[PDB]
């Protein structure tokens, strides 16, 4: 999350969590996350497409306990045109109520 | 580094670059004095006002002082005779505190400081009464030696150009009679009189304001919202007709200042002088000695009020305009007389100025209020039956009056959800929680139900931390049926884990009080947290973590307290531990913790009394050396309290009263000495000859 | 009757009243140099009134109860014969 | 009392507007057969 | 009606205002009266600081009050903690001085909430402390409000061979007395009763 | 809301009879309406002349 | 522990009883809704060790494991149902130390009391159709046990009274061979609970034809068609139910 860190730190740390999401359980840690992501993407363009997966396979993970962010984080996408196709398609399935 | 006011003077002089000056009062004591010191000249002559006030909240920091006193008595005195009055004022405060100060040392520069001023009543020097007005008042006994110099020193000024001369040092004499009285007047006639256009009348406010302490209070009496006594009719009409010329103004200001005074201390005939000179200006001056005299005396006013409520019955149909609407409510305070104003009041707008004290009016006056609220309902309703801010506070309004609603509630969470301007949320939230908290059949508990969700999406939601700490907050019992559905309980397990520790902390309490409702989902839920805790508290490493694992166990028991009866004693264990070997913050967070279980606990606590005595009397012998005696002393008393192990501790550790009773020397703080004497009383009195046999 | 208000702040004492005749109630204490008689409140007056709202036809025991459980600062209105 | 009044004030037939919407419906899943 | 002229500084004054705080539940006012109460005290304690003790020791009494007032507290509100507060109260007792004075100011604390018959144990050793009780009128006045029967005024009757304790005493009260053909009599009619009483229920 | 609002219409409707009769000053209307004279009722606080 | 893996008095089998509740429940909530049928109600050898396959799959992702199913299943692991079977574990494990030796008369398992007490607020609040209530595998268990039936079949019978998925979701998590069995109990408790339930599927149900009648249990209604010891709201479903017979 911090700007200031040599990039990177920044970026291993983004495409390590990425594992640990389909190992371990992190269904209590929406929030401790969800935010620092919601930033980071805005923070600076390049981590817009590596940070954007580190998010997908989250919401892969979490399913429909996700819903509830939908409605906030669908407004992120205006502030830079952020788009990545995997996102894209799980939010649909999400909405349908099916993402098996 | 230590010496860091020469790189703030590159910023200071600009403002928030003075914050360096209030955190270097905040670095200075980490035992940093004589670097940090360096401030002092840094400030005193490299806006400057806010780091003078650094200067004079040293004083409150550094306290009755002598290393201070070459800097601060030095500057505030020489720096003095080119000086602006504005900046001087909190300068002339670090005199104020520089004189608390009143060991041998301070006294010299004080006594010259009050004597110089007093003089000076130089003639050029307005900030004279500036000085003495906070001097006469910052030091409470020796100031006498002015008491008819400082009347009499009036005419060493009041003849030279500045209108603040000529009546401000006039209009203010009233701080040398304040503590004259703390302790004269008589001879302050002769000042006003013939001490003396300008400078006649306005002594005349002072003697009164003072003479006895209920002059002066009719100002802050209304700000909510004998010497002379025969002089009366003389002292107005010959002082007020040499003085009348300045009407059109600072007279104005001082002769307003005269109508309550004789309200207060010397009731006829000066209050229609004093009126004749208040509507000498154009026509709406500052006519607020009308609310002023009411609080002592409303002046017969019934033929007076088509001079002053007419300038209010005239100004308000076609649209200065706070203090109108406020001297109607220190009138009222008539009923039909003020009824006609109930349409032409809308006119002026939305503003507190107006709508606030409004309120306060539609309050005062039982059966013309009915109206008005199903009015004033109709405003807030026209408004939104069709200016962002205005419209914010307008729904604060509706948050705020009781007026005897769903419709606005409703869409006030669709505003609250995209009104993106941060205070705009804050209160919305705060409103809409308000408005619910007052409300079987399906159909209301539809209605609370559909706000509420869509309420408590934004405490996990908000970006804006402090948003997400008070809608929580707006949460209570209050709402408690809904807080034991699962879908909220969801909400309440991801709120439960946070970036920022208060969040946390407010989550927990909730749950441990929900525990008795619904247990299937919250019991388990919580005992996965307790071995998470524990596990923390076991191999942490870190005293910010250490520190905050102690906190939220301490926290947690005694909001559920039957949750941790069947396996505490693995708590204790690793309690004791923590205690056992080593910022002390750590260690009081267990002792207060220790303090929470045994009181939970009851008779189960009986094993560890022992080991914890040594360990906490270990700790309140060595509070030389180690933090809060309190905090240890206050446990000791509930693991009495709980476990009823009396007079046993007597004997067995016969250093006891020797400390416990040396305690009322040292202390030097009530609120916890008054904790000792709690815990003797605890302890029982014990028989002198007992005690004797256990040397 | 002449009329009057005083305005009474509860401590230690409470409120600083003894009330014991009932329909037209009656003062039969006032607490000295307590809250009531710093107030300079007066002995065998009638309570006519707690801010205003009439209580001089309620039970003394009713009053005696019920300004202990009132507000902070208590305005009362007094009676003389 | 004017709402208390007008609910006084007797109507007529109003039982009669129910009855001949007889119902239907359609054979679920129903596998605990 | 008393209590309305005793002053605020003055700890006694507080300590009645407690009394009667709590004599209606007022719970927030029971506890600022309490410790108001100790915040003054503490200037008689401080004042007479140490010095052997035993000069302290009468000033040192005080908060033994102040500490009971509160256990009556958590006494109104949990019945669960009630025994125990019965066992602190005696056990913490025991360790008093002799002197009758001391009894009679705690004693007058916990009859807020306990009775003679309840408490009797207690009340029987306060009656026995001195051998006149201060003076026979006070042991006579505790015993037969504890007797609630008064063979004063039943002088031919047998004394009440329930509650045997309390008889015994009345018999030890007697034999200090003009009583004691009473006694040695009454002694021998309650003693075999004693032995009916025990040996017409021999079970556990 | 609806109903309670007859209050004022039961007393206004009839408010020109409790002040006393007054010329009858004015006419609504003169036209054609398709039905013969064999019925008429007046509905009394809304409008259909039947 | 004492007991021998087929007593629910016993704390031996009061744990295999607990974990055959949950593991249900996760079923239920779990899984795409036919699956659960094909797999759990069926067949008895097909369902039974596929319970036990969930506790597999923890004890081996505590390990070093993944096992793997024919079926193409969802994951598990995590759920939050496990953490009640802990508990419940832990409450009963603290008591064995004594219970084992000091001859302790051992203290029964609050979980069904907790449980059902979640159900009854999801039923009291009772506020919608929407993401209906996950005990209700919970319930079958209780429907058998006399020791807390009553509280169960009432509750039952107001979920049974809210409308058609209702009665649909308790037909399809299958109620009905309990509520077919039932009506052997003459028990005049059965009047206001399974008789009303009865009444209920039957409003909506064709599909019931006359069961109980070709069964034995008709012999209930024979009596609470005339029987006069309650109000007639009572011979009301009854007659109703005997006219559905006819019907």
């Amino acid at each position: 999350d911090a700007p200031e860190a040599p990039l990177p730190s920044r970026k291993a740390a983004l495409e390590t969590v990425d594992r640990l999401t389909e190992s371990l359980d992190f269904t209590d840690y929406a929030s401790r996350i969800i935010h620092p992501i919601v930033r980071t993407l805005d923070q600076s363009p390049e981590l817009r497409s590596t940070a954007m997966d580190t998010l997908s396979s989250l919401v892969f993970q979490l399913g429909k306990k996700y819903q509830i962010f939908i409605p906030m984080v669908n407004k992120v996408l205006v502030r830079h045109r952020i788009n990545h196709q995997r996102y894209d398609v799980l939010i649909c399935r999400i909405v349908k109520g099916y993402t098996l | 580094x230590x010496x860091x006011x020469x790189x703030x003077x590159x910023x200071x002089x600009x403002x928030x670059x003075x914050x360096x000056x209030x955190x270097x009062x905040x670095x200075x004591x980490x035992x940093x004095t004589r670097f940090y010191d360096q401030l002092n000249h840094h400030i005193f002559e490299l806006e400057r006002k806010g780091g003078i006030l650094a200067i004079a909240s040293l004083i409150g920091v550094e306290g009755g002082n002598a290393t201070r006193i070459g800097r601060f008595a030095n500057y505030l005195r020489n720096l003095l005779p080119s000086n602006d009055p504005v900046v001087m004022e909190m300068a002339s405060k670090a005199i104020g505190r520089l004189a608390m100060a009143g060991d041998t040392f301070t006294a010299e520069y004080v006594e010259f400081e009050v004597k110089r001023a007093l003089e000076w009543l130089e003639g050029r020097r307005h900030a004279a009464v500036l000085v003495l007005r906070e001097l006469a008042i910052s030091v409470p006994t020796f100031f006498f030696q002015q008491v008819q110099p400082f009347f009499d020193n009036i005419f060493v000024a009041v003849w030279d150009p500045k209108q603040a001369i000529r009546e401000g040092a006039v209009a203010a004499l009233r701080a040398c009679l304040i503590l004259t009285t703390q302790r004269w007047y008589r001879h302050t006639f002769e000042e006003a009189e013939k001490g003396f256009i300008h400078g006649a009348l306005l002594i005349l406010n002072e003697l009164v304001r003072i003479s006895s302490m209920e002059g002066e209070r009719l100002r802050e009496e209304m700000e909510e919202i004998x010497x002379x006594x025969x002089x009366x009719x003389x002292x107005x009409x010959x002082x007020x007709x040499x003085x009348x010329x300045x009407x059109x103004s600072l007279i104005q200001m001082t002769i307003l200042n005269l109508l309550p005074r004789l309200a207060a201390f010397r009731p006829t005939q000066y209050l229609q002088d004093t009126m004749n000179h208040v509507l000498s200006c154009e026509r709406t001056a500052a006519f607020q000695a009308l609310g002023l005299l009411s609080v002592a005396v409303r002046s017969e006013f019934k033929v007076y009020l088509p001079r002053v409520l007419d300038i209010i019955r005239a100004a308000l149909p076609p649209k200065v305009d706070a203090t109108v609407f406020t001297c109607i409510s220190m009138l009222a305070r008539i009923q039909q007389d003020i009824k006609e104003l109930l349409e032409p009041m809308l006119a002026v707008g939305l503003s507190p100025a107006l709508t606030a004290v409004l309120y306060d009016l539609s309050r005062q006056i039982p059966q013309l209020k009915k109206d008005i609220q199903d009015g004033l309902l109709k405003m807030l309703s026209l408004v939104l039956m069709h200016d962002v801010g205005s419209i914010t506070l307008a729904l604060r309004t509706l948050g705020s009056f009781e007026f005897e609603l769903t419709q606005f509630v409703r869409h006030c969470a669709d505003h609250f959800l995209n009104s993106e301007h941060k205070e705009i949320r804050m209160e919305a939230a705060r409103t809409c929680s308000r408005l619910l908290t007052p409300s079987v059949s399906q159909t209301a508990v539809q209605v609370v139900a559909d706000v509420l969700s869509k309420l408590l999406v934004v405490g996990i939601t908000d970006p804006d931390p402090d948003i997400r700490y008070c809608v929580l907050a707006s949460l209570d019992e209050r709402f408690d049926a809904h807080l034991a559905q699962a879908e909220n309980l969801q909400a309440l397990f991801v709120a439960l884990n946070d970036q920022v520790f208060e969040i946390r902390e407010l989550a927990i309490c909730t749950v441990g009080r929900l525990s008795s409702m619904n247990p299937a989902f919250v019991m388990p839920f919580l005992r996965k947290m307790l071995i998470q805790i524990l596990t923390e508290l076991e191999h942490s490493g870190i005293g910010r973590i250490k520190e905050q694992s102690a906190r939220m166990l301490g926290h947690l028991v005694s909001n559920a307290p039957r949750l941790i009866r069947p396996y505490m004693e693995p708590i204790l264990k690793a309690l004791i531990l923590k205690l056992k070997d080593p910022n002390p913050g750590v260690i009081n967070n267990v002792l207060a913790t220790i303090g929470e279980l045994a009181q939970v606990s009851g008779l189960e606590m009986r094993k560890w009394v022992d080991e914890l005595f040594i360990i906490i009397m270990d700790m309140l012998q060595d509070s030389s050396l180690l933090a809060k005696r309190q905090v240890a002393l206050w446990t000791l008393g509930q693991l009495v309290a709980s476990t009823g192990y009396v007079v046993e501790p007597y004997r067995k550790y016969p250093t006891l009263l020797e400390v416990l009773l040396n305690f009322l020397k040292t202390e030097q703080n009530q609120g916890t000495r008054r904790e000792a004497i709690r815990v003797l009383g605890l302890l029982g009195a014990l028989d002198p000859y007992k005690h004797k046999v256990n040397i | 009757y002449a009329r009057k208000t005083f305005t009474i702040v509860g401590d230690a004492v409470g409120w600083g009243f003894v009330v014991r005749g009932s329909k037209p109630c009656h003062i039969q204490a006032v607490d000295p140099s307590g809250p009531a008689a710093a107030a300079g409140m007066k002995v065998c007056q009638f309570v006519v009134s707690v801010n205003g709202l009439n209580v001089l036809h309620v039970d003394y025991r009713t009053v005696n109860n019920l300004i202990l459980t009132g507000p902070r600062t208590i305005v009362m209105e007094v009676m003389e014969e | 009392e004017a709402d208390l009044t007008d609910w006084n004030l007797p109507l007529a037939f109003m039982k009669k507007r129910h009855c001949e919407k007889i119902e239907g419906s359609k054979s679920l899943a129903q596998s605990w057969r | 009606e008393y209590t309305c002229m005793i002053p605020r500084d003055t700890h006694d004054g507080a300590f009645y205002r407690a009394v009667l705080a709590l004599h209606q539940d007022l719970f927030s006012l029971a506890q600022q009266c309490i410790d108001k109460a100790r915040d003054l005290l503490d200037a008689e304690l401080t004042a007479m600081a140490g010095e052997s003790y035993s000069r302290a020791y009468g000033a040192m009494v005080s908060c033994h009050m102040l500490s009971e007032l509160e256990e009556v507290i958590q006494y109104k509100l949990v019945p669960e903690r009630r025994e125990i507060i019965r066992q602190i109260w005696w056990e913490r007792l025991q360790g008093c001085q002799r002197i009758v004075e001391d009894w009679q100011k705690i004693l007058m604390v916990r009859s807020l909430v306990v009775s003679p018959h309840e408490d009797m144990r207690t009340w029987l050793k306060y009656a026995s402390l001195c051998g006149k009780s201060g003076r026979l009128a006070l042991a006579h006045k505790t015993l037969v409000l504890l007797l609630g029967v008064d063979p004063s005024r039943q002088l031919d009757h047998p004394l009440p061979t329930v509650h045997p304790q309390v008889t015994y005493a009345y018999m030890k009260n007697m034999w200090k007395s003009a009583r004691k053909i009473d006694a040695f009599q009454h002694m021998q009619h309650f003693v075999q009763t004693m032995q009916q009483q025990a040996q017409h229920a021999i079970a556990t | 809301w609806r109903f309670l609002r007859n209050s004022r219409v039961r007393r206004q409707a009839q408010q020109v009879i409790q002040k006393g009769i007054t010329r009858l000053d004015d006419q609504i209307f003169l036209n054609r309406n398709p039905g013969v004279p064999s019925v008429v009722k007046f509905h009394p606080f809304t409008p259909c002349i039947a | 522990i004492p007991g021998r893996l087929n007593d629910r008095r016993t704390p031996l089998g009061e744990l295999n009883w607990i974990f055959t509740a949950i593991t249900d429940t996760i079923a239920w909530n779990v899984l795409p809704r036919d699956l659960f049928q094909k797999l759990f109600r069926q067949d008895l050898l097909v369902a039974s060790l596929f319970r036990n396959f969930l506790l597999a799959e923890r004890i081996m992702r505590s390990y070093n494991c993944t096992p793997v199913s024919s079926p193409r299943l969802p994951p598990t692991y995590m759920h939050a149902m496990w953490q009640a079977w802990d508990l419940a574990v832990d409450i009963c494990l603290s008591q064995l130390p004594t219970i084992i030796e000091e001859g302790t008369a051992f203290r029964h398992s609050p979980f069904f009391a907790e449980q059902l007490t979640a159900f009854q607020v999801w039923l009291t609040m009772g506020v919608e159709n929407r993401n209906p209530p996950e005990q209700l595998p919970i319930v079958l268990q209780v429907l058998l046990s006399q020791v807390h039936r009553l509280r169960a079949l009432d509750l039952l019978g107001r979920f049974l009274d809210l409308g058609p998925w209702a009665v649909s979701l308790a037909l399809s998590v299958g109620i009905f061979p309990y509520v077919l069995k039932l009506l052997q109990s003459s028990a005049r408790e059965l009047r206001p609970l399974l008789v009303f339930i009865w009444a209920k599927i039957l409003a909506v149900d064709s599909s019931c034809q006359a069961d109980l009648v070709k069964d034995n249990g008709h012999k209930y209604f024979l009596s609470v068609l005339a029987d006069p010891y309650m109000p007639a709201e009572h011979r009301t479903m009854t007659a109703f139910i005997l006219a559905v017979i006819v019907n």
